[PDB]
């Protein structure tokens, strides 16, 4: 499960669009995926890179950059084998996506619903009713 | 006269307006020979200017201290030709246009594709409608009293509030 | 005359341009024969 | 973070979940609708506030609602 | 013979059916309107061919026939200019007295008193004075009569009919295949050799056989109806050898390479003709002959069907060094498969050429009697500066459309585009720093001067009579150009332009051209120009470089070239598309070109144009106030805008009252644009809801549901009315001012 | 005299905008529709499209003809 | 109601609140919003159909 | 001249009143945002969906009426 730090990165000549000091002092994101070919893709941060046949690994600054690349690999090269991690400067690696092995757009057992409100949106409470009160506007 | 104004026919400033307007054209005419096209053009403009000033003087318009006609619009009948009668003519034409456009939007609602009738107008039917507008006051008031002009408040979509 | 060409002449921009050109045109003609009508003559 | 809510008018179309660029939303099981599923917002700390989910939602008024709140590095979209 | 003609016969049927079906060209619009947005979406996307069709062949066919349609419109326009010169103009009177008669080729009908616009332009004529410089063109061509203007009008109509026929034929009857359009070597060979080279050679032949004898007789003083018709010069070689004795030798000196025989009519004089204040037409004839020779030579460079020539692909791929990776590899494929990439290049070059035209035509006046027709000089400089600025901003618009749509990273690995995109932060941060440095040290000098003059400290100002910022490099270049005749251009007799220095050329006691001295005010306003150009480049380049993705939006290419935003998150991403940098860069183009045309107008009135009184002293239009008043903003406000707006605002009741009305109307349209620019769509949709309610109440709601304009369309409408109002206000101000005083 | 008139009219315009702004803040934040059942306030909100459309008409009515007469005379 | 009947919408936040639609289907399960209603106007999203209940739908 | 400027003042008053009244009465909700009161008085927009919602808050109607107040006092 854990990120194998030794996975070879896709060939890239560098760019100014990569990560900055905030990645080495706050958090960094990593994405791995399997390619059946040694083929050119577009980096979210700049120009073009070449993914190597076998396992690839990238480092990006934002989670949205890792997922924009994931969307791209799935749409064009049909690579659904992508795993997205968060990495803290303490060395702790946090697996992110897909969070339970199944893509979020597919249902899975053992997922608990967060944020679900039992009524429709027009049944919320008026702001005056909950003024100087801690009660939430969602009923 | 009304509001301390002077009839334009006896205003001295109106007369100086007419004279200055004609001297300005005559000095442009002083630079052309008699039968030339610019001479005929300016002589026809001097005739038009004099005709306008003469017509304004004899119409019952009132001039100010500046020598320009002023319009009285308080409702008095001696001056109804400046706002009340042009206004009646306008409201007849405007109500015609509104009545005819409304008749066509109600026709177009009962069409096979109602929104195609509004970018491609059915010209024979729309001309049938434009002819009907000459009696819009009677048609529209009978439409009103027969309960077909105004829709009740509960068939109109409104914001939740 | 072709029914598709007449269906083209019934389109909104053509009718709008023709009707407002005809409208502008009889305002222009009325002000040619009857100019400087500041008031309804009465 | 931003606050994302799903109301019980959700028809379980999964469109919000597919449109989210930051994997905030996912589908959970629910007997209320015909599709047998409802959208959920377990990872709002990653919500950037793009409101692509609200754009994707087809119910008459949005079943998913984003309420922009306190800003963080994640929700500000800062790569620096 | 891999360069061949290939055509599909009868591709598209000439039918009126799709005329009756608005929106037929796209799948979205073809199903009909449901909201008013459909109407706007119909017009917005109609000539976006590569948005309707996938195939490059159908796109190319549509483009070729639409270019024939544009040519048909241009020929109709030219034919109308010739017909109005023939029928409704004082051209014949102007030929006799070019310095007294004011050109006029537009006459108004008398309807609501508007016949006051028929002012006394001279020559027993009344009409609207025209400033396009057509009269001087016709005199340079050697027209000399309204009859020949009728024949030019008919030639324009025939060409217009042939172009609209060719567009119909080449779309509906015989449409070329994609492999015909993808012949870049053949197209360049024919357009250099055939179009430009034979265009120049044929025009040189006309100048030599018609323009030179007719204009020599005119400048000798012969009356226009006393001058032989242009074909009697073609036949009677003795009559031509009277004016130019070299014609006694015929074409033997040309073929035997004894070219110095032709120095009668192929000169290298330089300077201006003293009689007309224009370029020597013998120089223009030699210029066009020499340009013809090397355009025909240049159109033999590329390889078509016989092995001689260059392959443009090989030239591009061979130019690569150690800093730039694979080099120009893949650029041929880009420029032979993307119309947008070609349009980006060709629009930037055409706009630059129009800006060069504006500078070169005021400084080296090419036509007879155009230099002392000051309304024409100001009109054609201002007009070609605006055409140049617009076309440059469309070059960056179509560079963005290419990057968003036609760019493919797989075919562009490690070449020049890949490397520009991979250091776009270094480019945009250094340009950003330059624009800040250059606004501080150009406009901040103006603010320093406003403050010092206001505080009573005139010894602390940047001025000629104080701390001096002299343009030594520009002054040095002017020195070299005055020294060039006989020194570094030894066979030239005069300077290229008297703007560099030298004599005062006066025609009809008005200055044609005279040295344009550069001082502290010129240093300041040239750095104003460099600042506004650098900022416009910054906005347009940042839009092109970040069109596909940013640190802000990592997938900007999936949203397209033209999208309003990607939501209020990430702090807010309003105006993040490449379209929105074209939108923002057209404001800065407007700012740049407005300062350029103001600099030209004030400098020419203050230091060049005017009247030459006895003793050779020159009285300029505004009396040399540029030097001491263009160094402060208060000087530009008071001595240029306030002082020179006197003619527009006092124009009521004269022939220039139309300019007074357009001055006010354009002020209106400009202000009205700010309603669309400062506002948002959500307010206007909620207001439309209450208006829709009042229609529902009377049962008169439309079936095409009214919508507020889109976010992008609110921006486009605001920008269109802003530019229309601002350019219109300057158009009226410039024309009434220079018609009254010049 | 000129400065005093201008000063107090600008103060007047700011105070009038602020009164409408704080009425909007009242409706958003402090208005409870259930303590105001069928009031003058609730009935105002009940015919807010009649109010807004008749302001729209009178603004357009004034604008078309005032600007039309000014442009007429111009 | 029944399939095919014309109904006046009573959901105050519907785009078609107090407008007329026509009922397409009615679910029989434990669905919270079982009435499917189609309209001739599109909403601001360009949708012309929506699910409702029985207290927010009245026959006309 | 006083007649024409009085009508211009009336046009300016009724239009500033329109913008401010429309902001106050649509503050709680509208058809684009029927739940506008849940977001407050001053929020940027509701995003690009539903056609676009720039300047949809009641605060933005204060913002827009400030230009018309400046115009009328002018
Ligand atoms: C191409 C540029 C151009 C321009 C800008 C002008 C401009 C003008 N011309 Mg010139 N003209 C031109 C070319 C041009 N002309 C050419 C090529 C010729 C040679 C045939 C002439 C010959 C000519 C003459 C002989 C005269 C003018 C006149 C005029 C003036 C008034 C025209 C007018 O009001 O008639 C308006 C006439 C109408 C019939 C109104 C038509 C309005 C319709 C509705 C426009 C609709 C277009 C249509 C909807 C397009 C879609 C088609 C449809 C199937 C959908 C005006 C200054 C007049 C002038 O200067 O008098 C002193 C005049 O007498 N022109
Ligand atoms: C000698 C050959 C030749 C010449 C003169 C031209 C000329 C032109 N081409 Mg090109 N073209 C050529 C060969 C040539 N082409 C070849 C071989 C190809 C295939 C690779 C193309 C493919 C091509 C495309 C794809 C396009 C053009 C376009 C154009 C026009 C550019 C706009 C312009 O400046 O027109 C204005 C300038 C003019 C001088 C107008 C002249 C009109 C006629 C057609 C010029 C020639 C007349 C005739 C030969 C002269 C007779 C002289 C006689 C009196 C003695 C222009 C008419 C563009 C266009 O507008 O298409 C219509 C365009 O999109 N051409
Ligand atoms: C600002 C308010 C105001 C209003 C609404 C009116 C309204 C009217 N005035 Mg005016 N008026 C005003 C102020 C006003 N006035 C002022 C301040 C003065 C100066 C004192 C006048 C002086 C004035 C005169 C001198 C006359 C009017 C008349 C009229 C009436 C004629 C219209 C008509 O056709 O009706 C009546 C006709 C029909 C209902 C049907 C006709 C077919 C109308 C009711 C005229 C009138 O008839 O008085 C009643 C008239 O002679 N007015
Ligand atoms: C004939 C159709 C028609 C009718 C009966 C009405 C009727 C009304 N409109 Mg609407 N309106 C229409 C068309 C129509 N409108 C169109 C096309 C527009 C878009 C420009 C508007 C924009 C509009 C606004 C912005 C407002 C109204 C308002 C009003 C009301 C007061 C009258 C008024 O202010 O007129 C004003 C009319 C205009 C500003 C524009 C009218 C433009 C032309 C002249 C009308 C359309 C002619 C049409 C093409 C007919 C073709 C018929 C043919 C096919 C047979 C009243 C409910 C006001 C309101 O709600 O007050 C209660 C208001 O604020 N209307
Ligand atoms: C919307 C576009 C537009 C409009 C309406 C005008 C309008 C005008 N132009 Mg301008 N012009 C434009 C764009 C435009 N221009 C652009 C983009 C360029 C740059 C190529 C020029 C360059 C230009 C020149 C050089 C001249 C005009 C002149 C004129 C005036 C007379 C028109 C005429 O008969 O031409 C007549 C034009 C000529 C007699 C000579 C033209 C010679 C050039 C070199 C021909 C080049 C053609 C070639 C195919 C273009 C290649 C472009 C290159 C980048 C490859 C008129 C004010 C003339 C003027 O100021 O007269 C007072 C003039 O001499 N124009
Ligand atoms: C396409 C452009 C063009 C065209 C159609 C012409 C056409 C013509 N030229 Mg011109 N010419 C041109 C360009 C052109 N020229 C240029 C660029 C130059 C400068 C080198 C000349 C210099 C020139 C001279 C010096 C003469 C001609 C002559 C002629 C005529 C040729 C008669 C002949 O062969 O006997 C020529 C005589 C011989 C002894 C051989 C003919 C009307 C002759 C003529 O008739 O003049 C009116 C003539 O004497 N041409
Ligand atoms: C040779 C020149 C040329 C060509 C062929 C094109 C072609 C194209 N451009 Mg480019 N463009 C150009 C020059 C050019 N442009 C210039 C000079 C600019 C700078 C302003 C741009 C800026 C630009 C942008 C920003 C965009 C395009 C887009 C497009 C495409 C869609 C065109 C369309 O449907 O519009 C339809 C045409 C109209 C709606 C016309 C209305 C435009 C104005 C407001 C009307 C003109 C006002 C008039 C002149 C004055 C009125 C007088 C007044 C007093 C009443 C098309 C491929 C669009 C696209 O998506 O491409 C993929 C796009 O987004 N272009
Ligand atoms: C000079 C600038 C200007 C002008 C004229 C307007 C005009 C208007 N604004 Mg806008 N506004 C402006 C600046 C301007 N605003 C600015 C800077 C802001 C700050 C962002 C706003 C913010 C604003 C808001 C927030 C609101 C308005 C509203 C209004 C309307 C109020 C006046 C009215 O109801 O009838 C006056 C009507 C007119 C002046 C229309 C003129 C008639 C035209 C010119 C007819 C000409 C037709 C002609 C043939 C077209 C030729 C086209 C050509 C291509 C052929 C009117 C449409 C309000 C509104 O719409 O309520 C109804 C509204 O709510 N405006
Ligand atoms: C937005 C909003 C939401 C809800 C809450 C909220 C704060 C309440 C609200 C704000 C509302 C706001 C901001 C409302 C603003 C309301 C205003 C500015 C009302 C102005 C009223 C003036 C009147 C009635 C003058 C009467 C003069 C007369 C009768 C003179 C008579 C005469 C005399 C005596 C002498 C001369 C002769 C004549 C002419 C005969
Ligand atoms: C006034 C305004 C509207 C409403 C404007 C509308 C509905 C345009 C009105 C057009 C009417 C329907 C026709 C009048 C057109 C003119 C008479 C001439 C138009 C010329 C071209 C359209 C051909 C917006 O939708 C908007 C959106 C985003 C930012 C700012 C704004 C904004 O300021
Ligand atoms: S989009 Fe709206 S409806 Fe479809 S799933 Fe997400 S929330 Fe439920
Ligand atoms: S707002 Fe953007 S990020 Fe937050 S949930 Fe909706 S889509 Fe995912
Ligand atoms: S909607 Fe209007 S405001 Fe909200 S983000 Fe898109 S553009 Fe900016």
């Amino acid at each position: 499960e854990t990120l194998n730090l030794q996975i070879p990165s896709p060939t890239f000549e560098g760019s100014t669009g990569g990560w900055l000091r905030a990645a080495e002092v706050e958090e960094k994101y990593a994405i791995t995926w399997t390619s059946p070919k040694e083929q050119v893709f577009e980096m979210p941060t700049g120009g073009a890179a070449i993914m190597r046949q076998g396992e690839n690994l990238l480092y990006l600054a934002r989670k949205e950059q890792c997922l924009a690349l994931a969307t791209q690999v799935k749409n064009s090269f049909k690579i659904t084998d992508y795993k997205v991690y968060r990495i803290f400067p303490s060395g702790e690696v946090q697996y992110l996506h897909p969070k339970d092995g199944v893509f979020p757009e597919k249902v899975n057992a053992g997922r608990v619903g967060v944020g679900n409100v039992s009524h429709s949106i027009g049944k919320n409470l008026n702001p005056a009713q909950i003024k100087f009160t801690s009660k939430s506007f969602n009923g | 006269d009304v509001a301390g104004l002077t009839p334009c026919g006896e205003s001295k400033e109106f007369a100086r307006r007419l004279d200055g307007s004609v001297k300005k054209l005559q000095t442009r005419l002083s630079k052309y020979e008699a039968g030339t096209p610019p001479a005929l053009a300016l002589q026809k403009q001097i005739d038009k200017t004099k005709n306008r000033f003469d017509r304004y003087g004899k119409a019952g318009l009132l001039c100010g201290t500046d020598g320009l006609p002023h319009l009285i619009t308080d409702g008095r009948w001696t001056h109804s030709g400046e706002f009340v009668i042009p206004g009646l003519l306008f409201l007849y034409v405007a109500g015609w246009i509104g009545w005819v456009g409304r008749s066509y939007v109600l026709f177009a609602r009962t069409a096979d594709k109602p929104t195609e009738k509004e970018i491609i107008i059915d010209v024979p039917v729309a001309l049938s409608f434009v002819s009907t507008g000459f009696i819009w006051p009677f048609s529209a008031f009978k439409e009103f009293t027969s309960g077909n002009l105004i829709v009740p408040a509960d068939e109109i979509t409104v914001s939740p509030r | 005359m072709d029914s598709n060409f007449l269906k083209y002449l019934s389109t909104a921009p053509v009718l709008f341009t023709v009707w407002l050109s005809f409208t502008a045109s009889f305002i222009i003609e009325a002000n040619r024969f009857f100019p400087d009508m500041l008031y309804f003559p009465m | 973070s931003h606050s994302v809510k799903v109301y019980d008018t959700c028809i379980g179309c999964t469109q919000c979940v597919r449109a989210c660029p930051c994997d905030v939303l996912e589908m959970v099981s629910w007997d209320g609708c015909k599709a047998g599923q409802i959208a959920s917002a377990p990872r709002t700390e990653d919500c950037i506030g793009c409101k692509r989910c609200e754009t994707a939602c087809p119910t008459d008024f949005l079943s998913v609602r984003v309420y922009l709140g306190g800003e963080t590095t994640r929700s500000m979209g800062l790569a620096y | 013979k891999k360069v061949s003609i290939t055509v599909d016969r009868d591709p598209v049927a000439t039918s009126f059916e799709k005329w009756a079906q608005p929106g037929h060209f796209s799948r979205t619009l073809a199903k009909g309107p449901k909201t008013t947005t459909w109407i706007w979406n119909l017009h917005a996307d109609v000539h976006d061919f590569d948005s309707h069709t996938n195939s490059l062949e159908d796109i190319s066919r549509k483009i070729f026939s639409a270019h024939f349609g544009q040519l048909s419109i241009i020929f109709l326009w030219l034919s109308g200019m010739y017909f109005h010169g023939a029928r409704f103009s004082n051209y014949s009177a102007w030929l006799s007295n070019p310095t007294a008669v004011k050109p006029s080729a537009q006459v108004v009908w008398p309807i609501v008193g508007q016949e006051v616009l028929n002012g006394d332009v001279g020559g027993g004529f009344q009409g609207v004075q025209v400033t396009s410089g057509f009269f001087q063109i016709w005199r340079s061509s050697g027209i000399t009569s309204e009859v020949e203007l009728y024949w030019c009008a008919l030639a324009g109509l025939i060409m217009s009919g042939l172009m609209i026929f060719a567009g119909w034929f080449h779309y509906h009857k015989a449409a070329p295949k994609l492999e015909w359009f993808q012949n870049a070597e053949s197209m360049l060979n024919h357009h250099l050799s055939g179009l430009l080279g034979l265009g120049c050679l044929s025009w040189a032949g006309h100048q030599i056989h018609v323009s030179l004898p007719v204009n020599k007789l005119l400048d000798a003083g012969v009356a226009p109806q006393e001058i032989p018709l242009p074909h009697e010069f073609l036949v009677n070689r003795d009559l031509m050898a009277q004016l130019y004795p070299s014609f006694s030798k015929g074409l033997v000196p040309f073929f035997t390479l004894n070219w110095s025989e032709y120095s009668d009519f192929l000169t290298f004089k330089g300077g201006l003709n003293p009689v007309t204040g224009g370029l020597w037409l013998s120089d223009t004839a030699h210029h066009h002959l020499a340009l013809a020779v090397l355009f025909i030579v240049a159109g033999h460079m590329y390889r078509t069907n016989w092995g001689i020539g260059h392959s443009m692909k090989e030239i591009l791929e061979a130019h690569k060094g150690p800093f730039t990776g694979e080099g120009h590899k893949g650029l041929y494929e880009i420029l032979t498969t993307s119309w947008h990439a070609q349009l980006a290049i060709n629009l930037a070059m055409l706009g630059s050429v129009s800006i060069i035209v504006a500078h070169h035509m005021y400084a080296m006046p090419p036509y007879p009697y155009i230099a002392t027709d000051y309304p024409t000089q100001l009109s054609i400089f201002t007009h070609h500066m605006w055409i140049g600025g617009f076309c440059v901003c469309g070059g960056a618009a179509h560079a963005g459309i290419f990057m968003v749509r036609d760019y493919n990273p797989a075919q562009n690995y490690n070449n020049l585009l890949d490397r520009v995109i991979r250091h776009r932060d270094a480019i945009i941060s250094h340009l950003n720093w330059i624009c800040i440095f250059l606004g501080f040290h150009s406009f901040g000098l103006y603010i320093h001067n406003d403050t010092m003059r206001a505080l009573g400290r005139t010894q602390d100002m940047f001025s000629d009579t104080a701390i001096q910022l002299k343009p030594v490099f520009a002054q040095w270049v002017q020195s070299i150009h005055t020294l060039a005749p006989g020194n570094t251009t030894p066979n030239a007799l005069a300077t290229a332009s008297y703007a560099f220095g030298g004599d005062v050329v006066a025609v009809g006691n008005k200055v044609a051209m005279m040295p344009i001295s550069l001082g502290t005010a010129d240093f300041m306003v040239h750095h104003i120009h460099a600042f506004t150009i650098h900022v416009t480049v910054l906005i347009l380049l940042k839009g092109v470089l970040f069109s596909r993705n940013s640190r802000l939006i990592p997938d900007k290419a999936n949203l397209g070239f033209r999208f309003p935003c990607d939501g209020p998150g990430r702090g807010g991403t309003c105006q993040s598309s490449a379209w929105d940098s074209v939108f923002l860069g057209l404001f800065w183009m407007y700012n740049c070109i407005s300062v350029v045309i103001f600099h030209f107008s004030w400098k020419m009135q203050s230091d060049v144009w005017g009247t030459v009184q006895s003793d050779g002293t020159v009285t300029h239009i505004t009396g040399g106030n540029f030097a001491q008043s263009a160094i402060t903003i208060n000087g530009w406000l008071r001595d240029f805008l306030w002082a020179q707006a006197s003619q527009v605002i006092q124009s009521y009741g004269s022939a220039l009252s139309a300019y007074g009305l357009i001055f006010l109307g354009a002020h209106f349209i400009w202000a009205f644009s700010l309603m669309f620019l400062f506002s948002g769509r959500g307010y206007w949709q909620e207001l439309i809801e209450s208006i829709v309610w009042a229609h529902n109440k009377l049962n008169v709601a439309p079936a095409i549901q009214p919508r507020a304009l889109s976010i992008t369309q609110g921006r486009a409408v605001g920008l269109a009315h802003y530019l229309l109002g601002g350019i219109g206000t300057t158009w009226a101000f410039f024309l009434a001012r220079i018609i009254s005083v010049g | 005299q000129s400065a005093l008139y201008t000063h107090h009219q600008y103060i007047a315009g700011f105070l009038m905008v602020g009164a409408f702004a704080h009425g909007a803040i009242f409706f958003v934040r402090d208005y409870d529709p259930e303590q105001n059942k069928n009031n003058v306030l609730a009935r105002i909100l009940d015919h807010k499209e009649a109010i807004i459309s008749h302001l729209s008409w009178v603004s357009l009515f004034l604008g078309f003809h005032t600007l039309g007469i000014y442009v007429h005379n111009d | 109601v029944k399939r095919g009947s014309k109904v006046r919408i009573l959901r105050k936040e519907s785009y078609w609140y107090q407008d007329i639609g026509t009922v397409a289907t009615i679910d029989t399960s434990g669905i919270r919003y079982p009435v499917v209603v189609r309209f001739e106007k599109v909403s601001y999203s360009g949708v012309n159909t929506n699910n409702f209940s029985l207290d927010e739908v009245v026959e006309v | 001249g006083d007649f024409l400027i009085h009508h211009a003042i009336a046009l300016a008053l009724h239009t500033t009143t329109l913008i401010l009244v429309k902001g106050a009465l649509d503050a709680r909700g509208s058809k684009l945002m029927p739940d506008k009161k849940d977001f407050g008085y001053a929020f940027p927009c509701d995003g690009p969906g539903r056609g676009g919602t720039c300047d949809i808050s009641a605060w933005d109607a204060f913002y827009l009426s400030m230009f018309w107040m400046l115009n009328t006092i002018g």
